[PDB]
RNA sequence: UAAUUGCGAUAACGAACGAGACCUUAACCUACUAAAUAGUGGUGCUAGCAUUUGCUGGUUAUCCACUUCUUAGAGGGACUAUCGGUUUCAAGCCGAUGGAAGUUUGAGGCAAUAACAGGUCUGUGAUGCCCUUAGACGUUCUGGGCCGCACGCGCGCUACACUGACGGAGCCAGCGAGUCUAACCUUGGCCGAGAGGUCUUGGUAAUCUUGUGAAACUCCGUCGUGCUGGGGAUAGAGCAUUGUAAUUAUUGCUCUUCAACGAGGAAUUCCUAGUAAGCGCAAGUCAUCAGCUUGCGUUGAUUACGUCCCUGCCCUUUGUACACACC
RNA sequence: GAUGAUG
């Protein structure tokens, strides 16, 4: 069977399932090329994993991602983390250890979110206010 | 704060006076002994009890401790 | 290599296709285009009184492509907007059923869409040929 | 008719159910027994059974116009 | 995308229905000064009258202006849907009309007079100058005069 | 006018009625071995370099 | 004979005793089945003011009741289904069976 | 920020980031004051200002000055910040940031 | 009678006011709190 | 001003090229013409090569003098 | 120390409630047991574009296998473990690496003794007393009112515009709910500018509504510092829905009218991170009507890591003519 | 070591 691997990443309610297999450098998000990701301004976030390591490492692989949930911003953080994790899980199974360590070093030294999810989660609202810690205005006269 | 309560200080104290030879300077091993040596009602309390015991073995290594 | 509609930005594709339909002139225009406003939430009629209809047809043609089936309801939701309501706050208000219906009727006649079981419209064989030919044209014009 | 059946079963450990003893007070107080005699009667019966703590509170117009609360207890009880 | 010169025949103001209308304002929103012409009535009138909306109010030729006035004064005559008009099924004639210029205020004084002589609740309320549409007056609308 | 620079070598505890000031000991970058006690407005640690407008003042304290 | 065995309750421990009894009972007969498919729990809610008269600081209270639906598919003869429906009566658990 | 930087390198032919770092380093007030008193009567006192706080207050003055300019003014936000940053690094009194740095220092000196 | 406040009443105290109708309980708010333990509504969080 | 006459038109063609930075606002305050006309002027001068764009963005236009 | 939490001291010794423990909920597991009412891959049939073994899709009556993403059941995990500082050097405090997680890991539920002449006899077929008991204060029926407006107040929603308004395109959540003594959530086709109408259909529910295609948001254009295309209050005219019945317009649609408001005096309220603040959706209420409340997600800063100046809390010492207790 | 009456 064709060599392959699976990984994922999260931020808030966003989840991106990245499927990797030996190939010719295809990289696609939601069936469209990575280049067409939106919103436009945050596109270099999706590119970030490819540049920080070198486009050479991606020439012999195909990556297809599918993202659901969350919002227009948290998704882009899911996508970049699925690409970073997928590449390091592929080197985990089909390439030597020394390469895996070096690749993790490039990502960690730059932005921990490319590998490890963000721990922040929201807090419940409490009665007596409009939000988690805010409260309604009080009056004495 | 990281101040333990008396239900932890005393439980660890009882273990050392009855099981010094078997305890070690290692949390993980002491975690498993407390399951075979004392009946505790939670995973949380069991971790805390064993953790203090490790801390006390370190003290006894450098010299005897009052109490 | 080949090309699919998903290989070209949505804004680029929609502009290119709206021009094409306008030029060929084989799409039906319901006639009251110059009067109505595309959703109750709006407070003025569309600005481009010339080519706003051919623009709507360009979007819906692509929207069927991406998905399996759609309907008048899905399109009322898709193109709905936020009502003002003045002093009182906003709320989502669905779009205009008449427009989104007569665009779907019009598309079948020119042959881009066909009805499908389970209800709702569906991209036809012909529609795929129409939308993909143009796609290669937009990419070729990257100069 | 004939699908629903009613059975009776004598309880286990009569002296350890709050509903049972609470009723016992109600009928004694309706009879005319003094408040203190009755309240400590339930406490004594509950404890000798084996209960690890009992509490009884009787609040109302016990002796005069103003109301108040009385407490009777034995053993130890937890609250949290 | 192009820019062109313009001859000095531009007239800064112009009198339509006896109400001056600014010239430095696009025609779509410049005709709103005439009472009874709102934003969407002008938006429709210009296009039914084949006027380049992109040109300013004073860039319209005289023949164009007379075209707008005629179309606007009998809107149904040029197929302006009946429901655009501001008066429909007139209580005294049965015809549909769109009120312009001074006829707006005059007709309003008419309706309030009709209710007052009828002595119906609405008429009494206006005579007293209070809110008519059922709003609570306990805590609102105090320093109105 | 000129400016002079010194370096914090200790924090001597908060001052001010509402706690908004910090007492610090500084060490002149040039002609070192001169140290003055003065006050700061915001968060301050050791090794921070300050820009004293004037040098010869020394700061009062609550004690 | 194809069957679906939907189970439900408001207390898991009992629901587990009855369900686990079902799989062990069938597996000793070496029937073919789809293991217990555990559906998401559904949680009910009732939020109401604590006060019974409308005075005092505004304070609200929330309640909950939980449902633990399962279902198991079997393929067995009739003579064995007859008793399968009659076994495993446990208070607090409701069981329903659909044939074909 | 994208528009503002592009503007800065058009107007000056110097690295736009360098302008930001220069403007900040020229705006942080070195000397400030606090209220000191007892019983209710209150008088200011002269104090120094920490490194971290010079940056924090520097940015505040820069964005506050740019924002107030953009209000009811034809110039779009991206520009008002561009001209605020250019002047401040120039050490020019026309900048709103530098005006306020001098005002605070002057009051700080009178209360020594 | 076919609708309105008066078409309904608490199944325990016939009170018209406060009735809670979610899940078809049809019990008034004061009565729900007393009976919650027996009905199966417990207090957790 | 809105309607541009030859006096106000030739003025644009003779003074724009020396500007360090030109945009929608710059042309509205250096020479009095509304923002709307400032836009069509920008999209005209560009076509004739007298100004070079740095970046084009819907709500912000950035150009410079041509080289 | 968050703590009457502990180290200890010691005419006291040994105990009990409170705090902690505890329970719920959120964050991790490529480890266990499973799962078309959840997903993924392979193969059959198959559309479109290139064609060398390619890219994107469709197919619920075609099948097979699997469990990273999804549901749970049962478990594992964090104990400040390990390391370096610091204190009679004991409880601990400071920092660092590792780790999903190192402010009690975040958020809650529960929660002591003694009181208040706090709120409720308008929740109760819970009650003492007094009143009333048939031209009733009982029960019900029709018609009004709780909405009445010279003014003063407390919670609030729209705004005072270019960090924008408007018009086309782009296009993404989670918590929930839904038909018996019965009509509920509603897809889809058709009709109408809109509201809405009409014929069918799915769902008593991880199956359908529902990817709840939500709003802010992004992109491209119209507008151009002008009470202005900001704001839509106040009024007129018609068209519809729910209900026996809407007039003192229930609400919704359509055109016309287009006022106060140019950032707000003394005063004063909330808030230390996925928090404030911005934006909307489900639920309660409901035949009809959110500017309310309970939750939910989405975008996501600045400024402390302190103090006893103001307002108050806890412990000791001290004075008192206070005991209704500094009013 | 500003001012601070009263029920």
């Amino acid at each position: 069977a064709v060599p392959s691997v699976q990984t994922f990443g999260k931020k808030k309610s966003a989840t991106a399932v990245a499927h990797v297999k030996a190939g010719k450098g295809l990289i696609k998000v939601n069936g469209s090329p990575i280049t067409l990701v939106e919103p436009e301004i945050l596109r270099f976030k999706v590119y970030e994993p490819l540049l920080l390591v070198g486009l050479d490492k991606f020439s012999n692989i195909d990556i297809r991602v599918r993202v659901t949930g969350g919002g227009h911003v948290s998704q882009v953080y899911a996508i970049r983390q699925a690409i970073a994790k997928g590449l390091v899980a592929y080197h985990q199974k089909y390439v030597d250890e020394q390469s895996k360590n070096e690749l993790k070093k490039a990502f960690t030294s730059y932005d921990r979110t490319l590998l490890i999810a963000d721990s922040r989660r929201p807090e419940p609202k409490k009665f007596g206010g409009k939000g988690a810690r805010s409260r309604f205005q009080k009056s004495y006269r | 704060g990281r101040v333990r309560t008396k239900t932890v200080k005393r439980a660890s104290k009882a273990l050392i006076e009855r099981y010094y030879p078997k305890l070690t300077l290692d949390f993980q091993t002491n975690k498993r002994l407390c399951d075979e040596i004392a009946t505790i009602q939670s995973k949380r309390l069991r971790n805390k009890i064993a953790g203090y015991t490790t801390h006390l073995m370190k003290r006894i290594q450098k010299g005897p401790v009052r109490g | 290599p080949g090309v699919s509609v998903r290989d070209v930005a949505a804004q680029d594709f929609i502009n290119a296709y709206a021009s094409f339909l306008q030029r060929q002139g084989k799409l039906e225009v319901p006639g009251y285009v110059d009067i109505v406003k595309t959703s109750s939430g709006n407070e003025m009629p569309p600005q481009d009184a010339e080519g706003w209809f051919y623009k709507r047809a360009a979007s819906v043609a692509r929207h069927i492509y991406m998905r399996k089936q759609v309907g008048v309801g899905k399109l009322n939701k898709l193109y709905g907007g936020a009502k003002s309501r003045g002093v009182r706050p906003y709320k989502h208000i669905d779009a205009s059923g008449s427009i989104n219906r007569k665009v779907l009727q019009a598309l079948e006649k020119i042959g881009i869409v066909e009805i499908s079981p389970k209800g709702g419209r569906r991209i036809s064989e012909n529609g795929q040929r129409d939308l993909d030919r143009i796609a290669a044209q937009t990419l070729e014009e990257d100069e | 008719p004939g699908t629903i059946v009613l059975y009776a079963e004598r309880v286990q450990d009569r002296g350890l159910s709050a509903v049972a003893q609470a009723e016992s007070m109600k009928f004694k107080l309706l009879n005319g027994l003094a408040i203190r005699r009755a309240a400590y009667g339930v406490v004594r019966y509950v404890m000798e059974s084996g209960a690890k703590g009992c509490e009884v509170v009787v609040s109302g117009k016990l002796r005069a116009a103003r109301a108040k609360a009385m407490k009777f207890a034995d053993g130890f009880l937890i609250h949290s | 995308s192009l820019v062109v010169q313009e001859q000095g025949s531009f007239q800064h103001i112009l009198r339509l229905l006896n109400t001056n209308v600014d010239g430095n304002i696009k025609i779509v929103y410049a005709l709103t000064t005439i009472k009874g012409v709102g934003r969407r009535y002008s938006n429709l009138v210009c296009k039914k009258a084949d006027v380049d909306l992109h040109k300013r109010a004073g860039e319209l030729t005289q023949e164009e202006l007379e075209r707008i006035v005629q179309i606007m004064q009998n809107p149904t005559h040029y197929k302006i849907p009946a429901w655009f008009l501001n008066r429909q099924n007139d209580i005294t004639d049965g015809k549909d009309y769109h009120t312009l210029a001074n006829n707006v205020e005059s007709k309003l004084r008419d309706d309030l007079e009709r209710l007052k002589k009828i002595r119906a609740h609405r008429g009494i309320r206006h005579f007293w100058g209070l809110r008519v549409r059922g709003q609570h007056t306990k805590t609102t609308g105090r320093r109105r005069a | 006018t000129p400016v002079t620079l010194a370096k914090v070598i200790k924090v001597l505890g908060r001052t001010g009625s509402r706690g908004g000031v910090t007492q610090v000991r500084v060490e002149f970058l040039e002609d070192t071995s001169r140290t003055i006690v003065r006050n700061v407005k915001g968060p301050v640690r050791e090794n921070d370099i300050l820009v004293l407008m004037e040098s010869e003042r020394e700061a009062r304290r609550l004690r | 004979i194809k069957i679906r065995i939907t189970l439900t309750s408001t207390k898991v421990k009992q629901l587990e005793n009855v369900s686990s009894n079902i799989v062990k009972n069938a597996e000793q007969h070496n029937l073919v089945k789809k293991g217990p498919v555990r559906l998401p729990t559904k949680v009910l809610k009732i939020s109401t003011r604590k006060t019974p008269n409308g005075e005092g600081s505004k304070t609200w209270e929330t309640y909950e009741m939980r449902i633990h639906k399962r279902y198991i598919d079997l393929e067995a003869p009739v003579q064995i289904v007859k008793r399968i429906t009659q076994i495993t009566i446990e208070p607090g658990v409701d069981v329903e069976v659909v044939v074909a | 920020i994208k528009h503002t930087l592009d503007i800065i390198n058009v107007l000056t032919d110097q690295n736009p980031i360098q302008v930001v770092v220069d403007a900040i380093t020229n705006t942080g007030p070195r000397e400030d004051t606090t209220r000191v008193g007892g019983g209710g009567a209150a008088r200011r006192q002269a104090v120094d200002v920490s490194p971290l706080r010079r940056v924090n207050q520097a940015i505040a003055l820069l964005t506050i000055g740019a924002r107030e300019a953009a209000f009811r003014n034809i110039k779009t936000i991206a520009e008002t910040l561009a001209e605020e940053l250019i002047n401040a690094a120039k050490g020019s009194s026309t900048s709103y940031a530098i005006k306020k740095k001098d005002e605070l220092e002057r009051v700080a000196k009178s209360n020594r | 009678r076919r609708y309105g406040k008066g078409s309904r009443q608490c199944r325990v105290c016939s009170s018209h006011t406060g009735l809670i109708r979610k899940y078809g309980l049809n019990i008034c708010r004061q009565c729900f709190r007393e009976k919650a333990n027996d009905i199966g509504f417990n207090k957790f969080r | 001003a809105v309607i541009l006459d030859q006096e106000k038109y030739d003025r644009i063609l003779k003074e724009v090229p020396t500007y360090r930075y030109v945009s929608v606002s710059v042309l509205v305050d250096r020479l009095k013409i509304g923002g709307s006309l400032a836009r069509i002027a920008l999209r005209h001068l560009e076509k004739e090569g007298i100004i070079k764009p740095i970046s084009k963005h819907s709500k912000q236009a950035i150009y410079t003098r041509a080289t």
